[PDB]
Order: structure tokens, then C-alpha cells, then sequence
């Protein structure tokens, strides 16, 4: 909560970018809210953003800097989810308990279940993370997790 | 998968594919209807205890208060064949159950130590051979539910145990357990064969006594008007040596009364078919039923039921039993009498207030088949003859004393004879090979609750009351040692509780049947005579005894007091009670009779060396003390609706019977202590979700870790060595707890994944901006240059070379 | 640069329609009327003010050198472009481009938006960001 002049200036160079990226004027459109949360290493959820400030669609309000420190402050505030939380989720729709599960239902439940993400979303998750699916035509979602928490960038 | 199981189980499949909604625990749940005894509901709002809801059906709102709404099942709890594993067990839930399952076909369906079975009305390919090979040896779990399932595990565990066993079979009338009954026996019969036979006999049996206790009702077309104990007897290698019966609470009222639309006991319409010709003359009877006025009051025919063959097969039946010539016509002729004695008719006022006879035609009829004398007869019928001590003397009847003492005689003969046809079967099925062990089927009246309930009900009400106590106390023992067993034992007390001072306000010394008998040896004694009496020792003392309250249904008939049954407070009305009690019968005609010429009417009016409470409760503790040396098992009937029709329910009517059913007592019992329960390795497969952060990654131990970690209400569970118990409604809390979790972990791990791509796409965004910067500023100068008044002129100036 | 400063002598060779040495504030509406247009009277003091001292071709590249300066390579440029053309197809939808300068960065306005595209190289939807990079550096050519 109490930010660090740090992640602050972190705040403001982010902020920085997506002023730009919209029209330079010290305002970001709140459709961006919770991707400039993103940036910054937080985890928000769709509720989470939309519960303080963030809006559906573009064009509707623009948010000056001012009012960002507030918004991000919240949203530092929310769940994230550690591997356990993860983990027991996939083993759920685990039958046999060998951490296997069918590419079908992993797409079903990305995009089904919660607040579901776009085929265009998962297509692109897969390929980034480049979670390959065996001959039969499951996965070691075990492996998938921990690549969607490593990040685009490894060590 | 398979033929046989077509009305067995339905569909995994089809049952999976039931998507036209998911559910939310939160929302969804059941809200009494008046057509439908429950409703499917959505909740909207809240104020209070002023809960807002949507009717799935028709859409639209009605306001219900909190403590009326029920708990509703997922989807996956649908048709379930054990209601007893459902997340949530109640009213609405059960009744949901038993409907979805029976408008599919499926009419048996379990609950616990229970066996409930819906009335199809219309036979089912279920009882072939073919199926009964599949349910052999096979455990109640292991299969669907099915009659041959409770029949072959009571087999099986009379072997392997070796002890009694004892198939208790209610419901109301037209519930179909008669035909239950018989196809328990049909099964063990061919499950149990010895090597016409001896099978065949207790098959037999069945016509003549249907002929004798069977009558058409507005229920049942062929109901039996007396409750039946069969025994089954097996040898040292298993297999059916014998069996006896017991007969309980006749009705004999309708000897000589049918109410309309309702006929006598089928026999008497069978004597006069005139499907046998010959004996017309041994019984003196003109085949035609709506000449004799104790059967042609109410209808005299039947759809289903045809009197002429029925007839032939009773006289076969006979004859296939081994009755003799003599005997067998010594039975149509007592019947025969009875029913020219309700053709007697008196002559009243000459001079008088003594009545006269009115012509002998009748009376000389009646003393002919029953072997005595008209003279005689009439003689003691109008003016009798008691008994006072050192010297007996003659007393003086009425118009009305008369003809009440002939419908006393017929009921009072009837009985007698009946009772001796029981006795007399008996007699075959006892072929003396004192057996091993045997597996008893009870098969009486349910607990019912009418607008009016006289001396009969009570009678009904009581038994069941005695008999659900024994239920209680069955599921006790079986609560206790599994608990024991889990090293979880606990206080507890015992379910025959409350059954108690009901039963005793009954059958204890200074209770109602006992001042009912006590005040029957008085002559002088009024209703309001029985009245002042009951009163005085039980109004005022006893909770379990009080004064009418305000009706409950439309139409409630007089009442003079309530008793609080297990199923409920039934008021009752001791209108008649002393009539009904003892069977004022001419201890002159009587003896008359005892000294009459037909062997069997001898032997019927025999004198030794009464009353219908003390007879019936007598005949009840010997009932009671052999099933509780027995291994219980329950089958419940369930009538659907009252107009015969298939897949019809009325929710009303099922509902009413769950409560006296013994289900929802059943329910209510297993509550006190820990329902639910579900073994360690379940445990964590299903509830892991709910504490992540806190397993390891033993059994017990997991669980006992996401309770605690839930920091779990100690009372609220327990722990088993091998299952842990939940009490009631518990289970489904953490389903609601575990359904919310899982979607905000997916929901988290979607954000997770939404982050990972942008921080992806941040470099890039980093770096077009300069691009974009670059590209704007670039443009824009070049756009200024060519606007430049120097520049135009400066490069207008360049066309040479 | 090298030979536009050479040029420039060579091409302020016609600038000189009264040869001084030196041009003028007349002499300038001599040497463009005499192709058509003409600049005002007064589209030169204020354009005239723009000499660190007297004028003369020498005194010509410290005015065309100055309002000039601020510009990147064509490399440079035409590597800005290639920053939304990750498939390198040379060239960026049409849409595309002109929704990026016109709603993103530093906009521009219907304006801009309509001088910019007067000219722009677009073949069947495709906005050729390379050959249009030539034309704003001067490598091929450049029209209004
Ligand atoms: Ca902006
Ligand atoms: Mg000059």
C-alpha cells in the first residue's frame, strides 16, 4: 500500500508509455488501467480492475496520472494466485492423478470457466509458453503453470 | 448397456448431458407450492427473513420467509439411487428424487435402510427370470435399486449370519404391497428350491385367502383388508423347508357394510357366479349378487375381476391345498348363511315393545347350512337367554337389538372362520421338518391420518407406532457400532425415545386400550362414559395426550381428543369405540351353534375349559417380540396419485406419505448425530482446493489439516479411522466454499496468464514509440519544408540540372 | 553537406537576376514571378530577418542550414516504419498507418492527416513506407 518512490517512478514510466500510446496528454483511457497494472508485476482480475475505475470499453474515461496512484494502489491489494492455489485447481480435473489433462478441457476451462478468456488469448498463451501436447493429446499442465508464472522472459 | 436394465438405471450419459443450466448453491433452492408441494426457485432479494424469489416454471415472484425455503441438489445429485448420499436430505430433496426417478420408468429407490417403491400401475419387464440371475449374491451397492435386491441380501444373510431375518413392508392402501409381498416370496422361491410341491402351495394359498380378505375399495381392486405375517422356514443346506402366516386386524365391518362404489369380500360375489352350478344347492343361493342385502349395497361388479373364474380357481385352490369335500363345502356353506341372514327380516309392534319374526323362509335356511334349529335360532334371537350367576335368565330384544345381533353374528362367524382357513393352510404349509431359520414378511396397514380416525385408525396407528420404534432402534444399534467402530463412539441415548410414552398412553395399564377394555364389562356404559374416564387419567397429566386444536385440512371430522403420534398429533374420535371393542354375540345363539351338526360350525363355536384391543395387543407382542429377535429390513409403498394413472405424482399425497412413511423419521433420527460421511482419500481428492497453501505434498492427515486449516467448528465434525463424519448440511457448506474457490483460483490463474502476455508485448511497446516518435516528427518537418515560402522557391529553381 | 552547398552556389546562379553578389528584397519576386506565384511585400521582412548578417548564397546555407537541422537518416526512418512490419513485407496497411498517426503519439489532425496522404505511395490497400521515406528525404521525389 505506502508505495515506494521506487515503484512509484516505476509507476510513472509505465504510465508514461500508455499516455502515448492513446494520444500524449497526461490521460490513459481506464481500458488500460489493468494492463498498465500488468506491467508492473500485478495480477489483477477483470472484478478487480472494474472495481476501481477501470470501465468495458474504450473511450469512455481517461484517468490522469494523479489518479492512477490510488487505482494501482487497490488493485496491489487483491489475490494472487501462488502455485498450490494453481495446482490443486488442474488436479481437480485430473481423473487418473498423474498430472495429465486433455488439451480440450484446458481450453475449455481457460475459456469457459471464470472469467473466460479469448480463443485469440489461449491460441496465444500456447505458443508462447510453447506447452507442447503429447501424442495422445494431453498435457503436463504441471509444466504449463509454472511457465504462465516464469514469464516471457526466463532465467 | 443392457435390455434388463432398461427401468433399472437410466443414463449416465443422458444425465451428464442435462446442460440447460449449471447451479448456484446460492441461488437456486426449493419453496413450498400448493401444486406442487415444493418449487424450484431463484432468489432475488432479501429483508430479513422476507426471502424474494423467481419460479423457474412460470417466471414469477412470491415472497417466502427464510425458514421455509429448502436446500436444493446440483445436477449431479439427479435420480440418485441412494438419497442417503445426497449433499442435501430433506423434504423437497426426497420428494424431487423419488418423482424425477419415477416419471422415468424407475420405481425402486433407496434411502438408507430403506427401500422405497412407487406403484408403476402397469406391469414392468423388471421381475423376469433373466433379472433375477443378475441380482443373485450381488450387494445393494454393486446394482440399482430393485425389491429382489432387499429379498436376496436378507437370503444371503440369514446364511452367512445365520439368524432370523424379517422384511417389514408398509405404506397406505392401494401402495401395491401385497403384490410386493408376493414378489419377495416368488424370489426366494427360486433362489431356494427344494430339489402340487410344496412352492406351489404357498402360491395356492394365496386364492383362497384374497377370496376371504381381499374386498374392492376406491383404492385397491383387490385390497387386503388384514395385515399378514408370513414366515418363510429354510433347511441346514438352505433351501425352503416350510412357512406359517398370521393374520392381523380383519375388517370385519364389512361383513355387513360397504360403503358405495365398494364391494364385500370377494368370495361372497365368487358364491354367487354361478361359475359352479352343482353347489348352488349345497349353499342354497340364486346366483345373483344384488339380491342379498349384506352385499348388494355397494356396487356388485369389478373391471379387473372376473367373479366366475376367480370362483373356479378358489374351488381348485382348495383342492390343491388338500381340503376335503366335506370341508371345502362346510366353507361355502357357512359363507352362504351369512348371506341369507342379513335376509331375515322381524315383525315389531303387536302389543308391544318386543319384536317377532317375520317368516322362517331365511331363518330355516340359515339353521339348515349351519346345522341347528330355526325354532332354536329364532327363538334365541328374539328373546335370549343370558348367564347370571346360580341363576341365568332371558332378556327382551329390540327391532334394532335384533337385527344389530344377526350383522353381529355374520361379522362374529366370519372372523371365527376366517381364522380357522388361516389356521387350516397353515396346517398344509407345515411339513414337519422343524428347520434352521426363517425371514418373516410383515405386510399391514401404514400410518395413516384421515379426516375422521375412530378405533380403527387407532389400532393401525398404533401397531405402525410400535413398529416404527423398532425401526429406530434398529438404525440405533447400527448408528452405535459403526461409531464404536470408527473409534468416534459418543454420548447418544437411543431412538426408541419418544415412541415410548406414546406406546405406553396406549397399551400401559392405566392408558386408552385399557380403559377401553375396563369399561366394556359394564353395561351401563356411555361414549361419554369412556369419554369422562380417558380424560380423568390422561387430560392434564400427559403432553402426549391433549385437546383439539385448530384444523389442519378442509373438512376435519368431530374430534374428542389428540394423541402425538411420531408421524404427527392425530385426532381421534372414541365415538362407538364400546361397540367396536367387544362383539355383542347371543351367548344363547352361540351355544346353540357350539352344539350344532356341521363339523366345522362346531368347531367354531366351541367353548374353552374377547375384546379386539386385547386380542389384537396380545397378537402384537408376540409380533414384536420375534422381529426383535430378527434382522430387520424396510421396504416403504408409495402410493402416487389418486387415479391409477402411470408416472403421475402428487406431490401432496407422496409427501404425506414420507411422513408417516417413515423416511422423514428415518431422515430426522440419523440427524441427531453424523450423517454424511466420506472416507479420507475422497476427502482430499474433493477438499484439497480449500487449503493449498497448508498440504505438504498421509489421509487423515491431509484432512485433518484442511479442516483445521478451515478452521473447521469442532462440533460440526469428527474423525473416523478410516471416514470422516459431517454433521447435516455441513458437506454442503464446503461445496459452496469449494465452488467459489476453484473459480477464483481458474479466474487468478486467466490473470496470470493475461499478465504474462502484455509484460510480453511491453518491450515492444517500448520500443515503437520512439519508431512512432521518430515517423511523426520526421513527417512533420518535411510537411513544414515543402510549406516553406524559401524552399518552393529554392527548389523551383532546381529544373536545369 | 557537400555539393547542395556547391549546388547551391550554382543555383543561387539564377537567384542573382541583377548579379550583385547579393540578392534582394525585390529581386526575389523577379526570380518567381518569372515561373508564376508571387510572394508579397511584406512575405520578406520577416523573412529577411533570418541572415546572421548580409545575404549572398555564403549567408544563404546559415538560413537553409538552420530550420533544417532536426531530422534523422533514412535508415533511421525507414526503420521507424520497420518497427510495425514484423512480417519485413516492406509495407504497412493502409488503416493501420494512418490510425496510428492520427489517434496515437502525438496526433495529428484532419489537417496533417490530409497533406500527408496527398501523395503517399499506396498500391491495393498497402502504404509503401519505404519508397514513401525516399520522398520526404528528397533521394527520389517529393510533391504536394
Ligand atoms: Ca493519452
Ligand atoms: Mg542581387
Amino acid at each position: 500500500p505506502k508505495l515506494s518512490q521506487d515503484e512509484i517512478d516505476d509507476l510513472k514510466d509505465v504510465f508514461e508509455l500508455f499516455d502515448f500510446w492513446d494520444g500524449r496528454d497526461g490521460a490513459v483511457d481506464a481500458f488500460k488501467l489493468g494492463d498498465v497494472c500488468r506491467c508492473l508485476g500485478i495480477n489483477p482480475r477483470n472484478e478487480d480492475v472494474f472495481a476501481v475505475g477501470g470501465t468495458h470499453k474504450m473511450g469512455e474515461k481517461s484517468l490522469p496520472f494523479e489518479e492512477f496512484l490510488p487505482a494501482y494502489e487497490g488493485l496491489m491489494d487483491c489475490e494472487q494466485g501462488t502455485f498450490a492455489d494453481y495446482m490443486e485447481a488442474f488436479k481437480t480435473f485430473d481423473r487418473e492423478g498423474q498430472g495429465f489433462i486433455s488439451g480440450a478441457e484446458l481450453r475449455h476451462v481457460l475459456t469457459a470457466l471464470g472469467e473466460r478468456l479469448s480463443d485469440e488469448d489461449v491460441d496465444e498463451i500456447i505458443k508462447l509458453t510453447d506447452l507442447q501436447e503429447d501424442l495422445e493429446g494431453n498435457v503436463k499442465y504441471e509444466d504449463f503453470v509454472k511457465k504462465v508464472m516464469a514469464g516471457p522472459y526466463p532465467d | 448397456s443392457d435390455p434388463d436394465f432398461q427401468y433399472l438405471a437410466v443414463d449416465r450419459k443422458k444425465l451428464m448431458k442435462e446442460q440447460t443450466a449449471a447451479f448456484d448453491g446460492k441461488k437456486n433452492c426449493w419453496v413450498p407450492d400448493e401444486k406442487e408441494g415444493f418449487a424450484s426457485a431463484e432468489i432475488q432479494s432479501s429483508k430479513g427473513d422476507e426471502i424474494t424469489v423467481k419460479i423457474v416454471a412460470d417466471s414469477s415472484t412470491r415472497t417466502v420467509k427464510k425458514d421455509d425455503i429448502q436446500s436444493m441438489n446440483p445436477p449431479k445429485f439427479e435420480k440418485l439411487e441412494d438419497m442417503a448420499n445426497m449433499t442435501y436430505l430433506n423434504e423437497a430433496s426426497v420428494l424431487y428424487n423419488l418423482r424425477s426417478r419415477y416419471t422415468s420408468g424407475l420405481i425402486y429407490t433407496y434411502s438408507g435402510l430403506f427401500c422405497i417403491a412407487v406403484n408403476p400401475y402397469r406391469r414392468l419387464p423388471i421381475y423376469t427370470d433373466s433379472v433375477i440371475a443378475k441380482y443373485r449374491g450381488k450387494r445393494k451397492t454393486e446394482i440399482p435399486p430393485h425389491l429382489f435386491s432387499v429379498a436376496d441380501n436378507a437370503y444371503q444373510n440369514m446364511v452367512t449370519d445365520r439368524e432370523n431375518q424379517s422384511c417389514l413392508i408398509t405404506g397406505e392402501s392401494g401402495a401395491g404391497k401385497t403384490e410386493n409381498t408376493k414378489k419377495v416370496i416368488m424370489y426366494l422361491a427360486k433362489v431356494a428350491c427344494a430339489v402340487g410341491s410344496l412352492e406351489d402351495q404357498i402360491i395356492q394359498a394365496n386364492p383362497v385367502l384374497e377370496a376371504y380378505g381381499n374386498a374392492k375399495t376406491t383404492r385397491n381392486n383387490n385390497s387386503s383388508r388384514f395385515g399378514k405375517f408370513i414366515r418363510i422356514h429354510f433347511g441346514p443346506t438352505g433351501k425352503i423347508a416350510g412357512a406359517d402366516i398370521e393374520t392381523y386386524l380383519l375388517e370385519k365391518s364389512r361383513v355387513t357394510y360397504q360403503q358405495s362404489a365398494e364391494r364385500n369380500y370377494h368370495i361372497f360375489y365368487q358364491i354367487c357366479s354361478n361359475a359352479i352350478p352343482e353347489l348352488n344347492d349345497v349353499m342354497l343361493v340364486t346366483p345373483d349378487s344384488g339380491l342379498y342385502s349384506f352385499i348388494n349395497q355397494g356396487c356388485l361388479t369389478v373391471d379387473n375381476i372376473d367373479d366366475v373364474e376367480e370362483f373356479k380357481l378358489c374351488d381348485e385352490a382348495f383342492d390343491i391345498l388338500g381340503f376335503t369335500k366335506e370341508e371345502k363345502q362346510s366353507m361355502f356353506k357357512c359363507t352362504a348363511s351369512i348371506l341369507h341372514m342379513g335376509e331375515m327380516k322381524f315383525k315389531q309392534r303387536p302389543r308391544e315393545e318386543q319384536a317377532e319374526s317375520d317368516g322362517t323362509a331365511e331363518a330355516e335356511k340359515v339353521a339348515f347350512l349351519c346345522g341347528i334349529n330355526a325354532g332354536d335360532l329364532l327363538k334365541a334371537l328374539l328373546k335370549p337367554k343370558v348367564k347370571v350367576g346360580t341363576e341365568m335368565v332371558t332378556k327382551g330384544q329390540n327391532m334394532n337389538q335384533v337385527v344389530n345381533s344377526v350383522g353381529a353374528l355374520a361379522k362374529s362367524l366370519y372372523d371365527r372362520m376366517f381364522n380357522w382357513l388361516v389356521r387350516r393352510v397353515n396346517k398344509t404349509l407345515d411339513t414337519k421338518a422343524k428347520r434352521n431359520y426363517y425371514i418373516g414378511v410383515l405386510d399391514i396397514a401404514g400410518f395413516e391420518i384421515f379426516d375422521f380416525n375412530s378405533f380403527e385408525q387407532l389400532c393401525i396407528n398404533y401397531t405402525n407406532e410400535r413398529l416404527q420404534q423398532f425401526f429406530n432402534h434398529h438404525m440405533f444399534i447400527l448408528e452405535q457400532e459403526e461409531y464404536k467402530k470408527e473409534g468416534i463412539a459418543w454420548e447418544f441415548i437411543d431412538f426408541g425415545m419418544d415412541l415410548q410414552m406414546c406406546i405406553d398412553l396406549i397399551e400401559k395399564p392405566m392408558g386408552i386400550l385399557s380403559i377401553l377394555e375396563e369399561e366394556c364389562m359394564f353395561p351401563k356404559a356411555d361414549d361419554k362414559s369412556f369419554q369422562d374416564k380417558l380424560y380423568q387419567n390422561h387430560m392434564g397429566k400427559n403432553r402426549m395426550f391433549t385437546k383439539p386444536g385448530k384444523p389442519t385440512r378442509p373438512n376435519q371430522g368431530p374430534a374428542h381428543f389428540e394423541l402425538h403420534h411420531y408421524a404427527g398429533n392425530v385426532p381421534y374420535s372414541i365415538t362407538g369405540w364400546l361397540e367396536k371393542n367387544k362383539d355383542p354375540i347371543n351367548e344363547n345363539v352361540v351355544a346353540l351353534l357350539g352344539a350344532s351338526k356341521e363339523p366345522l360350525v362346531a368347531e367354531l363355536f366351541k367353548a374353552p375349559e374377547q375384546t379386539i384391543s386385547a386380542v389384537h395387543r396380545e397378537s402384537l407382542n408376540k409380533l414384536m417380540k420375534n422381529l426383535y429377535s430378527t434382522h430387520p429390513h424396510f421396504v416403504r409403498c408409495i402410493i402416487p396419485n389418486e387415479l391409477k394413472q402411470p408416472g403421475l405424482v402428487d406431490a401432496e399425497l407422496v409427501l404425506h406419505q414420507l411422513q408417516c412413511n417413515g423416511v422423514l423419521e428415518g431422515i430426522r433420527i440419523c440427524r441427531k448425530g453424523f450423517p454424511s460421511r466420506l472416507i479420507y482419500s475422497e476427502f482430499k481428492q474433493r477438499y484439497s482446493i480449500l487449503a493449498p497453501n497448508a498440504i505438504p505434498q498421509d489421509g487423515k492427515t491431509v484432512s485433518e489439516k484442511i479442516l483445521a486449516g478451515l478452521q473447521m467448528d469442532p462440533a460440526e465434525y469428527r474423525l473416523g479411522t478410516t471416514k470422516v463424519f459431517f454433521k447435516a448440511g455441513v458437506l454442503g457448506n464446503l461445496e459452496e466454499m469449494r465452488d467459489e474457490r476453484l473459480s477464483k483460483i481458474i479466474s487468478m490463474f486467466q490473470a496470470h496468464i493475461r499478465g504474462y502476455l502484455i509484460r510480453k508485448a511491453y518491450k515492444k511497446l517500448q520500443d515503437q514509440r520512439i519508431g512512432l516518435s521518430v515517423i511523426q516528427r520526421n513527417i512533420r518537418k518535411w510537411l513544414v519544408l515543402r510549406n516553406w515560402q524559401w524552399w518552393k522557391l529554392y527548389s523551383k529553381v532546381k529544373p536545369l540540372l | 553537406p557537400q555539393k547542395q552547398i556547391q549546388e547551391m552556389k550554382e543555383a543561387f546562379s539564377m537567384i542573382d537576376v541583377d548579379r550583385d553578389g547579393f540578392v534582394s528584397k525585390e529581386d526575389i519576386k523577379a526570380i518567381s514571378e518569372q515561373l508564376g506565384r508571387a510572394p508579397d511585400d511584406k512575405e520578406l521582412t520577416a523573412m529577411l530577418k533570418e541572415a546572421p548578417g548580409p545575404l549572398n548564397f555564403t549567408m544563404f546555407l546559415s538560413i537553409f542550414s538552420d530550420k533544417l537541422s532536426g531530422t534523422d537518416s533514412e535508415e533511421t526512418i525507414r526503420n521507424a516504419f520497420a518497427m510495425f512490419d514484423e512480417q519485413e513485407t516492406k509495407k504497412l496497411n493502409i488503416e493501420y498507418i494512418k490510425d496510428l498517426l492520427e489517434n496515437m503519439g502525438d496526433n495529428f489532425n484532419k489537417d496533417e492527416m490530409r497533406m500527408t496522404f496527398k501523395e503517399a505511395p499506396v498500391e491495393g490497400g498497402k502504404f509503401d513506407y519505404v519508397k514513401f521515406t525516399a520522398m520526404i528525404k528528397g533521394s527520389g521525389e517529393e510533391e504536394a
